[PDB]
């Protein structure tokens, strides 16, 4: 296994599209600068 | 109480004798032997070999060897908006959201403290109150190298110990503070976007953490916290990495 | 040797949990019964008891937390003294090397490793002192104040049962470093002092007089309290000799 | 089990007698203020 990101308050928006179960590829996006 | 022999075992099992086990045989080179067992994993767990540098199963001298087995660079393309944080594991989304002040949710209904996973290090905790977590569970078939999601300058590597849970919809249900009590390497960074922490959490059987400064973290288990710093990123001793650069892995033992 | 591997073998917290179930029980005749055997066999002393009498105990944890008659504790009177928070015997005591404290004879061990990486704690006591009590089956199992103490701070830490004696002390690694224990920060006349309680096979229950029982349960957490300065609303203040803590099984 | 006491850099001085061993009993002087 398990990998788990944290990051500050207000710095990130997680991709909309993601959701429990939702395929994880490294380099495909997760989050965008807010 | 849940009433449920599969939960019952995760308390009764010996689970770190098993996982040393595991780890012994999965060290070995063990030719035709370690070819077998490879392929009875490749064909029960349809791994896809077509995206491994080397996808003939023979060419793995050890089944660690084949657990850690590098993708060709092509297969996992690096976004580049430089506005992007990517994904630094294969396998599927287990929760993520909004940090809801102390609270990361574990599974539907049931949260754990920001606190406690980072091992009652407050001051650390302080930095993600409110913040964004992200937890991805990596399966027997994914890849099982972890890489950056962004630029970062090393700042705190903790080790803690802990148990060796698995990791499932049954102990993410049933076991309280599943992920804040697993033996697991806490990994704090400086980015552009703020503070970033990377959590490598180990489970049974797939025990062994590395990461690319200071190779195998576990094992042998010494039982303690240990914490190593590095200076900020303008300074001689620092450590960087770039996004998509691999900055750890999972492995038996 | 084979008694050093067992350590390493043996399920000590479900042999722990199995002697907390036993010991919580109102048992009656083999309550007094195992009670008994257990003064024969350590050589316990029921004239310090408040109640000499074996059968007074409901259960055999009750028993083992026992109070004494307080004319058998008298607690000097010197305001500049320390007293002994526990009666047993001196396992290790003396300077913290920078972050090192004996743990016998050619082992250290960390005091940041001891208070599970609290960096900020163990800045407080860098090149301090440092005392080990070791409590025996037949002592007395509750530990009270050195001294008149605020207290600021409690930490629970998960961790292993290991047994500790003379073979443990000597060749288990970060014993008690690495064992389920209770840290107790105190605001005193003589500068912070910790109260730490590191429990053992068996013997891996820890209550403080403020919060009762923090183990069992056993949640796998690292629990952080504190508590304000002195003589503010929500401050809890001890004197010097009074109960603390205590040790049970279970 | 096992207490362990900290004390502060140059609070307190140990009771010279006590060593590995030397027998505990609460009440009893264990260090003296500097
Ligand atoms: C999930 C884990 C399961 C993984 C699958 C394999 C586990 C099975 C464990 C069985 C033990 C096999 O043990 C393995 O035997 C072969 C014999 O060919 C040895 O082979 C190697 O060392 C021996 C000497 O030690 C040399 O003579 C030999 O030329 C060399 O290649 C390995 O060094 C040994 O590690
Ligand atoms: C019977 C086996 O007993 C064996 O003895 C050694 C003592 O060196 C154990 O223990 C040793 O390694 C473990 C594993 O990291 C450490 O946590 C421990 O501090 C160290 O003393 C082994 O885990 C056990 O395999
Ligand atoms: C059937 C035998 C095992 O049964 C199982 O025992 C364990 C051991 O405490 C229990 O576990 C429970 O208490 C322990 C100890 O405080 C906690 O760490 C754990 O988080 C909690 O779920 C399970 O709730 C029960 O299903
Ligand atoms: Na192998
Ligand atoms: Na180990």
């Amino acid at each position: 296994x398990t990998v788990i990101n944290l990051f500050a308050p207000g710095k990130v928006n997680l991709v909309e599209q993601l959701e429990s179960l939702s395929v994880t590829k490294i380099g495909q996006p997760l989050a965008v600068s807010t | 109480m849940l009433n449920s022999f599969k939960l019952s075992l995760q308390y009764i099992l010996p689970k770190l004798w098993l996982t040393r086990l595991a780890g012994w045989g999965a060290s070995k080179r063990a030719g035709w032997l370690t070819k077998l067992v490879i392929d009875l994993f490749v064909k029960y767990y349809k791994v896809d070999m077509k995206e491994a540098q080397k996808p003939d199963t023979a060419s793995y001298r050890t089944f660690n060897e084949f657990f850690v087995r590098p993708l060709r660079d092509e297969v996992r393309p690096i976004d580049t908006d430089p506005n992007v944080l990517v994904m630094p594991a294969d396998g599927v989304i287990s929760q993520l959201g909004k940090i809801e002040e102390d609270k990361i949710l574990q599974a539907k209904g049931h949260n754990y403290s920001l606190e406690a996973l980072l091992a009652g290090n407050y001051l650390m905790a302080d930095l993600f109150r409110n913040g964004t977590f992200v937890t991805t569970y990596l399966s027997p078939r994914d890849y099982h190298r972890v890489h950056m999601p962004c630029n970062g300058i090393l700042r705190e590597m903790i080790y803690v110990p802990g148990d060796l849970f698995s990791v499932n919809h049954l102990t993410a249900q049933n076991v309280p503070n599943l992920f804040a009590r697993n033996e697991r390497v806490i990994c704090l960074f400086d980015t552009e976007f703020g503070p970033m922490a990377q959590i490598l959490v180990g489970a049974t059987i797939v025990g062994s953490i590395e990461t690319v400064w200071a190779g195998t973290i576990t094992p042998p288990r010494e039982g303690i916290i240990k914490r190593w710093t590095w200076p900020a990123g303008e300074n001689d001793g620092s450590v960087a990495l770039l996004k998509g650069q691999e900055m750890g892995r999972f492995k038996l033992g």
